[PDB]
């Protein structure tokens, strides 16, 4: 059962606008705990997100009929409320989400043709008149292009787009949320009409950077079973992952690729302490976890002193010299990159893996890094993150290296000579949490 | 005697400004660069902003509980709706104890004011010498390039490089014959 | 001009009287009978003026006057001699109430305007005026009366045609929507609720149909009750419409002069009386 | 201690070289709820908002943001009116933060006077940087302009009254009693005259305002007199009577109209 959500959507998307303090009732009365009557209010905000992950899955479900579907013109006029931010912002997600992909259009909602005829006769009211509308459209004259053909409605909301509200203003939005990411699942399927036909939009550039880094099944749902379109999908992948809509939509094996593919990319990074076009480092850097489980057969050598993540051979944790160049992204989310390749350095000295080089190494890395108590700590991120959300998984893999030997041994061992290095830093009060909740008094304000 | 200096040399370009039309906080942001407090609150005040009022007057003095309000508050903006004043964003960036060094860098007064407008903006709510001089000049050569083709320029620049003054001196004996 | 006369209205004395019109101003003529007498003809206004009201006196004697321009001039005399003191003019359209709150309730004159909004004015602590907008009817809200006591409450009346009743609440700071009422069907002209000595309180919400319906209330916690003046139209169209301070008696003059002291009787029937 | 200092070590010799006003100030002192933050999605939508900040409340209307936070200025400053007499600020400064305010609580933060190892001496030591306002006097009569906003609704300004020494403005009471009169009573008594005393310490100027200063001393036992005649309902306890006396410190006197 999944068809009944038919009203709980448009009830729920409502309640959430301008819709907050409504009393019928006067002269409410005042002190007592000075009671709970505030309290409530935000139970009710809460509550709003949980019914809705049901449209965040809703090309799994059938036809939406054509009457809620034709209001988009007394309900477009909130432009769909684009922390409180999150909770506003389902709205534009969850309606947009109604078409996804799978394989399942056919008309020739997305079954019928009222709809759109409805629907249309009232617009020209930005990228959310056009965001799933023209799109289910795109398909509406894919197929009848062996037919009559009809464009000119399609291009004039493909123009009118461009005007007012931005898209980019979604496509970053989704990510920011992460409740429970069946919000992030939006994008990198609905990926392949915005750049298809709409006039190339050179900022995704900035957003799409961000999206190829991993993705194991959930943002790769959306080809590889479809033949739906005959562009943009798998289509005209079958050919080298280096069109160019190709990687702006679109996602042993080592040696095959290019001596390997990990020998290239060492000075690749290196030439990098100055440079720009920031949407580099967060694609490649961070698509460093690819191949990082089990292996560091070959990586060994470059990560000793990388421009990577080092302190015995360059200035802070090497990314001081790509620290202090830049304010913007790729020194947050390279310090990040610093974070998650270093729990995954420890996860492999747990325990062997294979075709690898010694557990005795896979300390010793992190023992270059040992530098931090003189002021390499204080450095890491600059301005203060103080939204509450992320900026937390900052000391939170520097934390569990002395739970994953002082008390972790899961091969029989785990503590033999490695002591001498790791009590250089890890048995001293930083590594220890001395000073990890005092640099979250104001940062967190939060289970106090 | 330092700040001063600062102030006196700005003196012509914001009093431009002053005379033209300018935002209410816009005026308020130039006030502050001549270095006006009291003045600055009043016109606050006249904006029916009491607890605005309230923030000029922690100006000419910042303390650390503030930055990290005014940092949440900008960032409370970005996930949050459409249209910002720039120059309400400029007062937060004062109170976050952080003119460049924040989630913004000014640049929309480098192009239309000096550098040397800059060079107040870090000394005056950039710290209030919690730091060093030296160290402060310094961070502001490395953000913002200080000419070495004006004279009171490279003064700067080797208060700035205190430290290893000789090589930066040959350099720019070449390039400052005013 | 004083031939197009569209308010006079005394103050609760019954010494003061300000007589507004056409004439793009406000011509002071107080009671001394059917003689008057003239004390300054305040100018400062253009266009047709509608309604002026003196203050209810705890607060001076002060005279707001709202008109076509967008403005509401608070005069008040001081040392004997005139003087704007403030200026209330947040509205573009023509604005079509100015009613005090009575001195039962403190300083809270109530501005009403066809641009959309009423006004409730709060009196500042050197009478600076300083509005809170808000919204009753979105066509245009074309008066607005208070509500006395027979916390603070008014009603307003429709362009969108609906009399909407008004109650303070200070755990949400403005006027809750109380209730809405509709037996009308061209627009509200004025709303006048009764100043009774006791509970009831009945409101001819006079209408441009030819028509004005009494919503009834026999005490306060009784509903709104829909009976009519008379049960037709009328040949002409509705004026101004009064409610006694001591027995409640209609009166409304009509286009054809229908004179109305018609109160309701035992039997429930509007009944003519002295 | 001496030589030359802020303002922070006046106020400490101030209470260091008497101690009646140091138990005065003791007096006075002795005597929960799960908020998500975020605004400025809402307003722009329907109509205006322009900017993000809690300033728009205040060029015009408080019903231009999300209204269910407008809620929360009333209820949580509420909580805040016990605490304050339940000691401290920063109590008060961790509850404001919740309240979905964060540039209005840096308010709270101008309490602070100006602690710094610049200019003292014996507090550059548990501090190690700038800490307060060192302009806390244009700070209080700024935030005493608040305490008369009429803009401002008494549920907010309550405790702007009592920043800068407490007007009775009837949301500082909340136990109405002859002892919450006292506390903020003497909060006043206090707040009058350590201007005075700054004005020999010479932290008042005149660009030390925007409203001139009340350099009247103020009288403890002639206010209460005020109390005692107010409260007839508390007369009738003499322990609370008995509560008075040692605030006053006139204990022969009171336990001879006793026997």
């Amino acid at each position: 059962d999944r068809f009944n959500v038919v009203g709980k959507l448009i009830s729920i998307i409502s309640s959430v606008i301008q819709n907050y303090d409504i009393i019928t009732a006067s002269s409410l009365a005042h002190d007592y705990n000075n009671s709970l009557v505030q309290l409530k209010k935000f139970s009710d905000l809460k509550f709003i997100l949980q019914i809705l992950q049901i449209l965040n899955l809703m090309i799994l479900n059938t036809k939406v009929p054509v009457d809620i579907v034709n209001q988009w013109f007394l309900q477009y006029q909130n432009q769909f409320v684009e922390l409180i931010s999150r909770i506003s912002s389902l709205f534009t997600i969850t309606t947009i989400l109604i078409l996804g992909l799978n394989t399942s259009i056919a008309q020739f909602l997305y079954m019928d043709t009222e709809t759109f005829d409805t629907v249309n006769s009232a617009l020209e009211n930005h990228p959310m008149i056009h965001y799933s509308w023209s799109f289910i459209l795109y398909y509406r004259r894919a197929l009848q292009s062996s037919e009559s053909f009809d464009d000119s409605d399609i291009t004039k909301f493909a123009l009118f787009a461009e005007s007012h509200d931005v898209l980019q203003k979604l496509n970053t939005l989704s990510e920011i949320l992460s409740f429970d990411p069946v919000y992030t699942t939006v994008i990198t399927v609905f990926l392949e009409f915005s750049l298809n036909f709409i006039p190339i939009t050179a900022s995704t550039s900035r957003v799409f950077a961000k999206i190829i880094s991993k993705a194991p099944e959930q943002f790769i749902e959306n080809f590889l079973t479809n033949d739906t379109f005959e562009k943009k999908l798998s289509i005209i992948k079958a050919k080298l992952p280096l069109l160019i809509p190709l990687i702006n939509l679109a996602l042993e094996i080592l040696s095959y690729l290019s001596a390997s593919i990990i020998q290239v990319i060492f000075e690749i990074f290196e030439i990098s302490l100055q440079r720009k076009d920031y949407t580099s480092i967060v694609q490649c850097c961070e698509f460093m976890t690819m191949l990082t489980p089990n292996y560091l057969h070959l990586v060994s050598s470059y990560l000793n002193k990388s421009d990577l993540l080092d302190k015995y051979g360059k200035t802070g944790l090497s990314n001081m010299i790509l620290g202090s160049v830049e304010l913007s992204t790729g020194d947050y989310t390279f310090t990040i990159q610093l974070l998650k390749l270093t729990k995954v350095f420890i996860r492999e000295s747990l325990s062997l893996k294979n075709i690898h080089i010694s557990k005795r190494s896979k300390i010793d890395i992190i023992n270059k890094l040992i530098l931090h108590a003189i002021h390499i700590f204080e450095s890491y991120y600059n301005w203060k993150y103080n939204n509450f959300l992320q900026k937390f998984e900052i000391a939170f893999h520097l934390t569990l290296i002395f739970y994953d030997v002082l008390h972790d041994v899961f091969t029989i061992l785990i503590i033999s000579s490695s002591a001498n290095k790791l009590l250089q830093l890890f048995l001293t009060p930083m590594d220890s949490i001395d000073l990890a909740p005092n640099t979250l008094t104001n940062i967190l304000i939060s289970p106090l | 005697r330092l700040t001063s200096w600062i102030v006196s040399q700005i003196g012509p370009e914001i009093e431009e400004k002053i005379r033209n039309s300018s935002n209410e906080i816009e005026q308020i942001f130039l006030y502050l660069l001549l270095n006006d407090v009291v003045r600055a609150s009043k016109l606050a005040i006249e904006s029916k902003n009491g607890h605005l009022s309230v923030l000029i007057s922690y100006l000419g003095s910042n303390d650390p509980r503030i930055r990290d309000l005014a940092e949440l508050q900008l960032q409370k903006w970005s996930t949050g709706g459409c249209s910002i004043d720039k120059n309400i964003s400029k007062i937060y960036k004062l109170l976050s104890g952080s003119p460049f060094e924040g989630l913004f860098s000014l640049k929309e007064l480098e192009s239309e004011f000096s550098w040397l407008c800059l060079l107040n903006l870090t000394l005056c709510y950039g710290q209030i010498d919690e730091y060093s001089l030296e160290s402060l000049v310094q961070s502001h050569l490395d953000k913002f390039s200080l000419p070495y083709d004006d004279p009171i320029g490279v003064i700067f620049q080797l208060y700035a490089a205190n430290e290893n003054t000789e090589k930066l001196y040959k350099e720019v004996r070449q390039r400052t014959n005013a | 001009h004083n031939e197009l006369i569209h308010d006079a209205v005394l103050d609760y004395y019954g010494k003061r009287l300000a007589t507004c019109s056409s004439d793009k101003t406000i011509k002071i003529f107080e009671v001394e009978g059917e003689t008057h007498k003239l004390i300054d003809t305040l100018t400062g206004h253009e266009g047709p003026v509608w309604r002026v009201d003196w203050a209810h006196p705890k607060f001076g004697t002060i005279l707001a006057s709202c008109s076509y321009d967008g403005k509401v001039l608070i005069w008040k005399e001081e040392n004997g001699r005139w003087s704007q003191i403030a200026v209330h003019a947040v509205h573009s359209a023509s604005v079509n109430s100015v009613q005090w709150a009575p001195h039962e309730y403190g300083p809270l004159l109530l501005v009403a305007s066809s641009d959309g909004k009423v006004s409730v004015v709060e009196f500042k602590e050197n009478g600076t005026t300083s509005p809170i907008i808000i919204d009753a009817h979105a066509i245009g809200v074309n008066s607005a009366s208070w509500a006395p006591a027979t916390s603070r409450k008014f009603v307003t009346g429709g362009a969108d045609n609906l009399v909407k009743i008004w109650k303070y609440n200070s755990d949400a700071q403005t006027y809750v929507l109380e209730s809405t009422l509709e037996g009308h069907s061209d627009w509200v002209r004025d709303v006048a609720w009764s100043p009774t000595v006791l509970l009831r309180s009945y409101l001819a919400s006079v209408s441009q149909d030819r028509t004005c319906i009494i919503w009834t209330q026999d005490n306060e916690q009784g509903p709104w009750k829909k009976t009519l003046l008379k049960e037709e139209k009328f040949p002409d169209v509705l004026w101004r419409a009064s409610w006694s301070l001591s027995g409640n008696v209609l009166a409304l003059s009509g286009g054809d002069n229908k004179v109305t002291l018609w109160k309701e009787n035992l039997e429930g029937k509007w009944e003519p009386a002295g | 201690l001496h030589p030359y200092n802020s303002r922070g070590l006046f106020e400490k010799k101030l209470m260091q070289d008497n101690k009646q006003l140091y138990q005065i100030w003791i007096v006075m002192v002795w005597l929960p709820k799960n908020v998500p933050t975020s605004k400025w999605l809402n307003s722009i939508t329907s109509g205006g908002l322009k900017s993000c900040d809690l300033d728009f409340p205040l060029r015009e209307n408080t019903n231009v943001l999300d209204v269910k936070d407008k809620e929360e200025d009333h209820i949580f400053f509420k909580y805040i009116y016990e605490l304050i007499l339940a000691g401290a600020i920063d109590e008060a400064l961790e509850e404001a933060k919740l309240s979905d305010n964060i540039s209005i609580c840096m308010i709270l933060c101008g309490i602070q006077e100006y602690l710094n190892p610049v200019i003292d001496t014996q507090i550059a030591n548990e501090f190690n940087t700038q800490q307060g306002i060192k302009k806390h006097s244009l700070w209080r009569r700024t935030v005493y302009s608040l305490s008369q906003q009429a803009g401002l609704d008494p549920y907010e300004r309550a405790i702007y009254s009592y920043l800068s020494g407490a007007i009775p403005n009837q949301e500082v009471l909340q136990y109405s009693d002859w002892e919450s009169d006292l506390h903020i009573h003497l909060n006043q008594i206090l707040q009058t005259e350590i201007e005075n005393y700054l004005l020999e310490n010479n932290q008042v100027g005149t660009d030390e305002l925007i409203l001139p200063l009340p350099s009247h001393a103020l009288t403890v036992q002639e206010v209460l007199n005020r109390v005692a005649s107010r409260h007839p309902s508390e007369s009738e306890h003499p322990i609370r009577v008995l509560m008075a006396s040692v605030i006053l410190d006139s204990l022969p006197s009171v336990i001879h109209s006793s026997v």
